[PDB]
DNA sequence: GCATGCTCTACTGCTTCGATATCG
DNA sequence: CGATATCG
DNA sequence: AAGCAGTAGAGCATGC
């Protein structure tokens, strides 16, 4: 009796109702129905209605998430009024079928879980209840019916609660609920369902202190009843049980094998619990009764999937800890059992049966094939590039009939890698050894029906550049030639691609596609191809290539690359598609995801008159080619540079950013990655998606600045790359690379950091909202152009970390004018190895320079990129470990076994030579991963620098100077404050965000990165 | 305006200075009176009904707070006044103030003094009593004060003047009409009082009878002697003193004004007929004699009165002679010689044939059976009057059109008896039934039911006797509908009659003597395909590229058939979809497959479609629908041939298209949405400017989602969603003035929003779930919300330094055009858009004129797309400009000032993408003309001096003619 | 050619006032 | 002269 | 009876 009084003598006058009216209308409907007068209720609702149209049309277009948050009461809104209007309409009088159909279609429209935060949750199930409540006193199985309809909303807000991170409201929902599921079973097994998965997730987030207490805690909870005469009815109550009890003994035999033995000294009855059910023979104990229950799991829709996949798991990471039994036997088993059904993680999950088959081939390899060859072939599609790699390792045939299967059904997509496995491909002498022979050779005949694929890529191929591939051809020889010719048929296999492509000006148009421009420089090819043809073709000379130095000199002068049309490459100027010829199907589809459907796949019809060449440091060319389904496709070419390993690591950003739409707080704030397109044809051949008029980040912050700003910055004797190269040569005393060792001794902490201060006041800094408000010219547009920016920028600042990259200047940032966003290219450096490789080594983690901290105006930089920070490594930590297997099998699967990396750093600009000798070794497979676990699992960043730079820098003349460089001095950094091991996400990233910005850091880099700007 | 006035009402309801405000209350009542009738428009209709159904202002309590007192009495009787015309001025929804009023009236009775105020306050009083029909609101009106209070004001009231004396007999037969069943107990002492009041007020000595309460007690004898309706089986006393109380009332030679008393008997014995039954037996003689004086006296509601009464004893004599048939052979002989004598053929001008039509189809029915050779010569002697009265083609002076109805049901009824028709009369017969249903519009109220009894009473007669004669009536209604629908009176009085002749055959079945209605729909469906069988609608171009066809052809072949085409159209609209529920089933086929097979030969005349529509609503209708496979199949080919179809149309046929494509069944055509769905995306883009096709898009959306499987369409909701943002963003005047004198009461007798809409978004956005909603504006955010959200240029050129005359600042007369052009190009405004053109017409000048001593090609891209698209749009005016505006740039850019400079080839890369495009079809009309003008002036100019590497040289469009000529698109 | 709508108008009637027969 | 009708 | 107002009913051009 406190507020219905008070708003029945507040009602009165004009000022209080002019904001009380105004403002709420919903609630007063509310109250008003509790005092029962429905048509001023319907009044104050249709005013409600009225009201939130008009609150919604004075809003923006572009201002995000506020419409939302309007947007999700409308489902209350009507919920109201569709109670308002049943109570008041009398059919419903004793008739149950609108009560039927309201509870059908109140149980079928339900708010979700991971986008509607648990306040709009609160209001929407606290209307329904009251509204049930309200018809049960009104109209004095069917009440029964209320109680069921009443708990199953409440067990649906615990658990859309749990996945939320909000796990205090629904402890004390969970607490308030017992009471309830008292005259029934199935409620209480749910409700103590529900309590040990709310466990389980607090568990990850728990210490190992605490993670003990609670696991106790669950499994003194697990000591009460739904056991006796239950588990026999619903079978399937028996094996969740089993699945949630073998999960408990899972984590706690998890958590007693991280430290020692300093968690098992402190408790006394609890103690006593952990030895009831020494130190080793019983968490072997533990191990086995959880092994148990998952085997009476597995023993006993889609409710047994993820019982096999925690099996799965369970032995994947014992066989881990083994080699860092009948379990590889099972493993396979249920895992082929699982990937038979319609999964997504065990489709992630193929590298563990394809490593574990090579390792344990006398376990069950039988079993193997008998359980490979019953299944769909439409889920392997995106697993083929390592299958297709695999016919040259012996026991290549535990699979090969569904392989057959795939191949006679979507052969147009296994035509790319299968040219480049069967380019490098030498079998054995077994009988077995050319039963692979006549296999290979049965697919190559059961390939190529049409014979237009390689004439395709032929044709391609002739539209490159002739002296890209001259300068190839001279680094080649004079690499694998200038040492030592004990090199068996390799002068003769090199020089036969040489004679076929820029050779005379007729081998090309017999064995290829005469391009019209071959006929002007393999024709020019004539006199000094004679002596080639002489003396080149078996010479060994091994000491000699200046006459290939002045010849790429002269061969510079004439250089015209624009045909600007197709006559460059006469193939496919006249397409002119013509019958079933078995057409090519666009490279760059059948992604897997389902069963694919060619009848909507584009058929590549014409061509463009007209091509783009670029200008990069290999100068691509781009075609503008149009589809059977009437649009356009741009697309830019790559002659000479491997294309396997960036389809690998854009895998890994679809696998990334699948985790990152699976947890709430961050699809909350829908943050994605912009995963671009590769397609490998051959090798040193592929195709490169291009999107929609995107801008590098140097070309748009070149662009901002004045005319006089140009010069001033770029032509000048002050300028901050002559002033920074003139300050380090005179603190040198020399004048090239070595300068940057001969600073490491020589220069002190804190005066460094006032010469680069000097550098850092010549540029300004407001070129970034400049260029901001160059294009916006709206305060309305300009909070959503610079918080998208802000947000992916972060984003792809902090997954470029998890994985190391290194090599981030500022041509290798893409930012779209049109939306704002911004995307990052051009990977060259898997793991942490940019920083091990080269002479002077870049040492932060990522780019953060002053612009990114300017645009952040009047803010610190440590409000809005530190929230999807911490929000992102939240919801990269509390996984299975789906990035960490993905990221071995990568790395260990055969495409840069260092002499590719080493020929890639040759393909780029190489700073990096020579003197390895050494650098052969220490690659090192279980290094890289060993560390990416660890920074993963909880590690300093001030460690893993240090681990790695000793790794690639020892017995280096300045190794401890820079490390003490990236250490800290223990009063000006936070990271040598910090400890080493052991952290939390927020201090992690706090090291990480003082380790990016950090001015000795920035002192002493490579000029090229331009750390200044 | 409203509302305020009333607050000053009841501010002046008790305001100082009595008797100084009359006026101001007065012209008060008067003027909201003007402003309530003047509106014809149903939101200010519901409006005024919750104004005048409140308790603070209003009526209902001042009525009870304003009574006693000097200073308003024009008031009290204005608003009295006032009442009795908004009682009808809406429906009846003054339901719930039955007993509100009553206990008004009750007050109004006793408080108030006045008389002339007393009379308004029963007007309104007995009109809503009258307009109440027996229900439950009469059990709420009690007769225990209704009947005895109302009874003890006749009794303790002496000198009870005139106007109150006759309204109380008013409301006690008012009353007994209404709900007599609480009357039961109050019957007796009143029939005593009748006879005594009319006793002592004419059959006394010296008095002189005045006639209101004579009125009143006739109205009332008449409105109670009806529920217990007094025969000769009631009372064989009162029968005979009330017949004589109504013959005297009926005296003649009384020769006088205020003719009360003869039309109130006359309307008391068109009730009261066949009760006095053994007493019209005793001066049948004088009883015609009368009837034959006051059938003529010349008055206007008086004839018709005097021939209500002539027909109920006509009836009833025929009705005495028929079921007594032994000894009246001299009543029926006197009735047959008078009848024959005033047939006989002597001068009879339209008053003794007129009294000889209605008798003498009344008086087929006695003697047709005593000779039936009279019998066959009756209908002969009656076609042989009529057939030469009828049909002259007097242009001026043959308008008997009043007369019509009382000839049909006459000789209906002498058709009935008959057997073994004369049958060569017959073409004349049909030809009379369609000159009488042809010249229906020009009647009036309850002339129309008794014109639409007459017409299903023949067509009752005429199907009984055989099939010979049964295509008589297949052929009337052929020639009806070819007349009604020619003339485009233009079609709008005929479609209540067709209604009412099928719909309500239901309530003419009780007093005449199966499957009439069966058999008039069968005819009507039959005759709506026969005409549109034969009727050659296709066009032919009369003596520019016509790329639409809808095309540049605006002439059909014959233009007399379109009117009586789409007439066609809208009266099937009007009469189909009522009543598909059994006589719809065997069409369903038939007619649909008859409708495709004509319109698959032409596909560009609307209206098919709507045809369709109206039968694939009717098979919505009808369930008929689980699994005729055949049309079913046949439905299947049709949809998705109309739907690849509706492409490169306009707009008058794509919204009929649209409204049969969303009305298909389609939760049982559960495949291939992904075809129906740009339909849907068409469907609420054509909304906002057109209701209709707006509203039938979201109630189809409600049937897919409602009734599919929803995981199809689950995938299906990105883009249905996210385009629904624009919804969430006469003779009454001269008739109500001069007062309520009810004459301009008798001349008022004779005289889906965008909101609703808005509501039901709302409810269906909120019923249909919360994961789904959010993608209603996740839509792109890099469109032209973006495009217009970027600046169109990096700088900004074309600084204007307006004139002042001592500073003159400098303004950037650009920042202004995203706004500009996205007005000039729609405003939806008429007043706004001309002005928009002529500022960005001085604009477009200007930008050009300040180019003769900075870049602006990335201006000139962005304008001329919608300087094409309003150069060719829609209106004169904006034709008139930027046509010869778009010659001339196109003139000066094709010239040597121009002569390649990056404009001039934006120029023709801009009306080049103009040329091709999807669906603006007229623009590449217009752009076909535009490169023709510059193949004119571009080499009619340049000899070859330079004309050796010109790249704008028709050469080089020559190719860019060829890659258009040469794309799989 | 007719039903109807715009005026006229004189009957009717309504209130107001006042001069005379009937019974304690 | 005083309560109650009468009547133009 | 005096002052005076409503009002049915009859009459003159007009639309269909």
């Amino acid at each position: 009796q406190s507020l219905l009084t008070f708003i029945d003598k507040a009602m009165h006058g004009e000022l209080q109702k002019a904001i009380l009216e105004l403002h709420y209308s919903q609630e007063l409907s509310l109250l008003y129905l509790l005092q029962d007068d429905v048509d001023r209720a319907k009044y104050y609702i249709q005013n409600g209605i009225q009201s939130f149209m008009q609150n919604y049309s004075s809003i923006d277009v572009l201002l995000h998430q506020s419409r939302l948050t309007k947007l999700q009461s409308v489902q209350a809104l009507t919920e109201i009024q569709e109670f308002i209007s049943f109570i008041s309409k009398q059919g419903n009088l004793s008739s149950q079928v609108p009560l039927k159909r309201l509870l059908n279609t109140w149980t079928n429209r339900y708010p979700d879980a991971k986008m509607d935060p648990m306040n709009i949750w609160d209001d929407i199930i606290t209307n329904r209840c009251f509204f049930l409540s309200k018809i049960e006193e009104k109209l004095t199985d069917i009440s029964s019916l209320i109680r069921s309809c009443k708990f199953s909303m409440k067990m649906k807000m615990i658990d859309s609660a749990r996945k939320q991170n909000n796990f205090s409201l629904a402890m004390k929902l969970l607490k308030e609920l017992h009471k309830e599921s008292k005259t029934r079973d199935d409620w209480l097994v749910s409700w103590v369902q529900s309590y040990c998965r709310l466990s389980h997730c607090r568990s990850r987030s728990q210490g190992c202190s605490e993670q003990v207490l609670t696991v106790l805690k669950t499994v003194s909870l697990l000591d009460e009843n739904n056991v006796s005469s239950y588990l026999s009815k619903n079978i399937l109550a028996f094996r969740d049980q089993n699945i949630l009890l073998g999960t408990t003994y899972r984590i706690i035999a998890n958590a007693l094998s991280s430290e020692p033995a300093c968690l098992a000294e402190i408790e006394e009855d609890k103690a006593r619990r952990i030895l009831e059910l020494d130190s080793e023979k019983v968490i072997a104990g533990l191990y086995q009764r959880a092994f148990q229950h998952l085997s009476e799991a597995v023993q006993a829709a889609a409710g047994v999937i993820d019982a096999y996949m925690t099996l799965a798991d369970f032995c994947d990471q014992q066989l881990r800890k083994e080699e860092e039994q009948a379990y590889p036997a099972l493993v396979v088993e249920k895992m082929l059992k699982a990937l038979k059904l319609n999964s997504n993680e065990a489709r992630l999950k193929f590298p563990r049966l394809l490593q574990i088959i090579e390792r344990y081939p006398e376990e069950t390899l039988s079993l193997m094939t008998k359980e490979i060859s019953s299944v769909p072939c439409w889920q392997f599609i995106s697993w083929i590039s390592h299958m297709v790699a695999l016919l040259d390792k012996d026991q290549a045939v535990a699979v090969q009939h569904s392989v057959e299967e795939i191949t006679d059904n979507y052969p147009q997509a296994i035509v790319y890698p299968f040219i480049i496995s069967s380019e490098s491909y030498s079998f054995k002498d077994t009988s077995t050894g050319h039963k692979n022979k006549e296999f290979v050779a049965r697919i190559k005949s059961k390939l190529d029906q049409g014979g237009v694929i390689q004439d395709f890529i032929n044709a391609l191929d002739q539209l490159s550049n002739p002296e890209l591939l001259f300068k190839d051809w001279s680094n080649d020889v004079r690499a694998e030639l200038a040492k030592t010719p004990v090199n068996k048929k390799n002068i003769e296999k090199m020089y036969e691609r040489m004679y076929a492509a820029l050779g005379d000006p007729k081998a090309p148009g017999l064995g290829a596609f005469r391009r019209k421009f071959i006929q002007t420089f393999g024709k020019e090819f004539d006199k000094h191809f004679g002596k080639g043809g002489s003396k080149l073709l078996r010479m060994k000379l091994s000491d000699f290539n200046d006459i290939t130095n002045m010849l790429l000199l002269k061969m510079n002068k004439d250089s015209k690359p624009p045909g600007n049309l197709k006559e460059c490459s006469p193939w496919m100027s006249d397409f002119k598609v013509e019958f079933l010829r078995n057409e090519l199907e666009i490279p760059g589809q059948y992604d897997g995801r389902g069963k694919p459907l060619p009848e909507y796949h584009v058929r590549i019809a014409g061509f463009d008159e007209r091509v783009t060449v670029m200008a990069s440091l290999r100068r691509p060319k781009r075609i503008i080619i149009r589809g059977h389904d009437e649009r356009e496709h741009p697309f830019l070419v790559k002659g000479g540079e491997d294309l396997r390993q960036d389809q690998r690591v854009e895998q890994l950003f679809q696998v990334m950013n699948g985790i990152l739409a699976q947890d709430s707080a961050c699809s909350q704030r829908a943050l994605q990655l912009r995963t671009y397109s590769v397609v490998p044809m051959t090798s040193r051949l592929g195709l490169i998606e291009w999107l929609e008029n995107t801008v590098t980040l140097k070309d748009l912050l070149l662009n901002t600045m004045s005319q006089e700003e140009k010069a001033a910055y770029l032509s000048d004797p002050r300028a901050p790359p002559c002033e920074y190269k003139d300050w380090l040569t005179k603190m040198s005393g020399k004048h090239d690379v070595g300068a940057y060792m001969l600073m490491y001794k020589g220069a002190n902490r804190t005066e460094t950091v006032t010469s680069f201060r000097k550098r850092e006041s010549k540029v300004p800094a407001d070129l970034l909202k400049r260029a901001f408000v160059r294009m916006s010219t709206s305060p309305e547009a300009f909070l959503a152009l610079r918080s998208h920016f802000a947000s992916s920028h972060a984003l792809i600042c902090i997954s470029h970390w998890i994985l190391g990259i290194g090599d981030r200047h500022l041509n290798n940032f893409m930012v779209a004018m049109e939306t704002g966003g911004v995307i990052g290219i051009d990977f060259g450096h898997a793991f942490g190895s940019a920083t091990q490789f080269l002479p002077v080594p870049e040492l932060m983690p990522f780019r953060l320079t002053r612009q990114f901290i300017n645009l952040m105006l009047p803010m610190k930089e440590t409000g809005l990129m530190y929230s999807i920070m911490v929000h992102a490594l939240r919801a990269f930590r509390s996984d299975p470990g789906l990035l960490t297997n993905t990221m071995d099998v990568f790395v260990k699967e055969p495409s840069f076994d260092w002499k590719n990396f080493e020929q890639k750093m040759l393909k780029k600009g190489g700073s990096w030579i020579q003197e390895i000798n050494v650098a052969e070794k220490n690659w090192y497979p279980r290094q890289k991963i060993c560390y990416a676990k660890r920074k993963l699992a909880g590690a300093n960043p001030a460690v893993i620098t240090c681990d790695e730079l000793l790794l690639g820098h020892e017995k280096a003349p300045a190794f401890r100077d820079y490390v003490a460089v990236a250490r800290g001095s223990k009063d000006h950094n936070i990271r040598a404050q910090e400890p080493e091991s052991g952290l939390s996400e927020e201090t992690q990233v706090k090291c990480l965000m003082d380790q990016a910005t950090d001015p000795n850091i920035l002192g002493r880099t490579w000029e090229g990165w331009e750390p200044w700007m | 305006g409203v509302r305020c006035s009333l607050l000053r009402l009841q501010e002046t309801l008790s305001a100082a200075d009595r008797c100084g405000a009359a006026l101001a209350g007065h012209q008060l009542i008067r003027g909201l009176g003007q402003e309530c009738v003047l509106s014809s428009s149903p939101a200010v209709l519901a409006l005024q009904t919750s104004l005048v159904f409140s308790r603070d202002f209003g009526l209902l309590v001042f009525v009870r707070k304003s009574l006693n007192s000097i200073e308003f009495r024009e008031c009290r009787e204005e608003i009295l006044k006032f009442l009795c015309i908004f009682l009808e001025k809406m429906g009846q929804k003054i339901a719930p103030y039955s007993v509100e009023i009553k206990n008004t009236c009750t007050s109004v009775y006793t408080k108030d003094r006045a008389a002339k105020c007393k009379i308004p306050a029963l007007d309104l009083l007995i009109k809503l009593l009258q307009t109440f029909r027996s229900s439950r609101l009469m059990d709420e009106f009690k007769i225990g004060e209704l009947f005895s209070k109302f009874y003890g004001e006749l009794a303790l009231k002496k000198k009870i003047p005139d106007t109150v004396l006759e309204k109380v007999y008013e409301l006690l037969g008012l009353l007994g009409e209404v709900h007599p069943s609480e009357m039961i107990n109050n019957a007796e002492n009143l029939f005593r009082a009748f006879l005594g009041e009319l006793k002592t007020q004419m059959t006394s000595a010296v008095r002189e009878p005045k006639l209101p309460v004579l009125a009143g007690c006739l109205k009332g004898l008449s409105s109670l002697l009806c529920n217990f309706t007094k025969s000769m089986e009631e009372d064989p006393q009162t029968s005979r003193e009330i017949f004589n109380f109504v013959l005297k009332a009926i005296r003649p030679q009384i020769d006088l004004k205020r003719y009360a008393v003869p039309s109130a008997g006359l309307r008391l014995f068109a009730l009261h007929a066949s009760q006095f039954s053994t007493c019209l037996l005793d001066n049948y003689v004088s009883l015609f004699e009368v009837l034959l004086k006051w059938c003529a006296h010349t008055n206007v509601e008086l004839k018709k009165a005097a021939l209500s009464a002539l027909e109920s004893f006509l009836k009833q004599v025929s009705n005495m002679v028929a079921k007594n048939a032994e000894m009246h052979k001299n009543k029926l002989q006197y009735f047959m010689e008078q009848f024959y004598g005033i047939i006989r053929n002597v001068d009879s001008n339209n008053k003794e044939l007129s009294i000889a039509i209605r008798g003498y189809g009344l008086f087929a029915g006695p003697c047709k059976v005593i000779n039936a050779k009279d019998v066959d010569f009756m209908y002969v002697e009656l076609i042989q009057r009529c057939k030469q009265m009828f049909l002259t083609q007097t242009d001026t002076g043959d308008d008997r059109v009043y007369q019509m109805p009382s000839f049909l049901q006459s000789v209906a009824s002498v058709l009935l008896y008959l057997d073994t028709v004369p049958e060569v009369y017959t073409p004349v017969l049909e030809h009379l039934v369609v000159m009488q249903i042809d010249s229906f519009p020009q009647y009036s109220p309850k002339m129309q039911l008794v014109c639409c009894r007459a017409i299903v009473k023949v067509f009752l007669a005429l199907a009984a006797k055989g099939p010979v004669l049964r295509n008589c009536i297949s052929t009337v209604v052929h020639q009806g509908l070819i007349r009604i629908c020619s003339k485009p009176p233009t079609y709008k009085d005929y479609v209540d009659l067709f209604r009412h002749l099928l719909s309500s055959d239901q309530m003419m079945d009780s007093i005449l003597a199966e499957s009439l209605n069966h058999l008039l729909y069968d005819e009507f469906v039959k005759s709506v395909l026969k005409i549109v069988e034969k009727l050659d609608l296709t066009l032919e171009i009369q003596t520019m590229i016509p790329t639409s066809d809808p095309a540049a052809n605006l002439h059909p072949a014959k233009p007399k058939d379109f009117s009586a085409f789409i007439n066609l159209v809208e009266f099937c609209r009007e009469i189909l979809p009522e009543k598909q529920a059994e006589f719809f089933e065997p069409w369903v086929y038939s007619f649909s497959y008859e409708l495709i097979l004509q319109s698959t030969r032409l596909p560009l005349i609307s209206g098919f479609y709507k045809l369709l529509s109206i039968t694939v609503r009717n098979a919505k209708k009808i369930k008929y629908f689980e699994g005729k496979y055949s049309c079913f199949a046949l439905f299947v080919k049709f949809g998705k041939e109309v739907a690849v179809k509706m492409k490169q149309y306009k707009d008058e046929l794509l919204a009929s298209c649209l409204t049969f494509l969303l009305s298909l069944p389609h939760n049982i055509i559960e495949l291939d949405v992904r075809a129906y769905v740009p339909a849907l995306q068409m469907a609420f883009k054509l909304g906002l400017s057109y209701t209709p096709l707006a509203e039938v898009g979201l109630n189809a959306l409600e049937e897919w989602s409602i009734y599919i499987d929803r995981h199809v369409m689950q995938p299906y909701y990105k883009d249905i969603l996210p385009c629904l943002d624009g919804y969430l963003k006469s003779a009454l005047s001269r008739a109500a003035q001069k007062g309520f004198n009810k004459v301009v009461l008798k001349h008022l007798k004779k005289t889906i929003s965008l909101e609703e809409i808005r509501i039901r978004v709302v409810q269906m956005l909120g019923s249909l779930g919360g994961q789904i909603n959010k993608n209603l504006l996740t839509v792109t955010s890099s469109d032209e919300m973006m495009k217009s959200y970027v600046a169109w240029d990096r700088e900004k050129r074309l600084s204007f330094a307006v004139p002042f005359r001592e500073m003159k600042p400098v303004i950037f007369l650009d920042v202004f055009l995203p706004r500009v052009t996205e007005l000039a190009l729609t405003a939806s405004d008429r007043q706004t858009k001309v002005a928009a053109c002529e500022l960005l017409h001085s604009m477009v000048m200007f930008m050009l004129g300040k180019a003769t001593q900075p870049p602006m090609y990335q201006l000139y891209k962005r304008t001329f797309p919608v300087l094409l698209r309003l150069a060719c749009d829609v209106d004169q005016v904006t034709r008139q400009l930027y046509e010869p505006l778009v010659m001339q740039l196109i003139h000066w850019f094709t010239n040597n000032k121009k002569f390649e400079s990056q404009d001039t080839v934006a120029l023709l890369e801009a009306i080049l993408d103009g040329i091709v495009d999807p669906v603006d079809s007229t623009l590449r009309d217009f752009c076909g003309r535009c490169i023709r003008e510059f193949l004119k002036w571009s080499i009619k100019q340049i000899t070859p001096q330079q004309q050796e590497k010109s790249p704008v040289n028709t050469k080089s469009l020559f190719k860019r003619l060829y890659s258009l000529a040469l794309h799989p698109n």
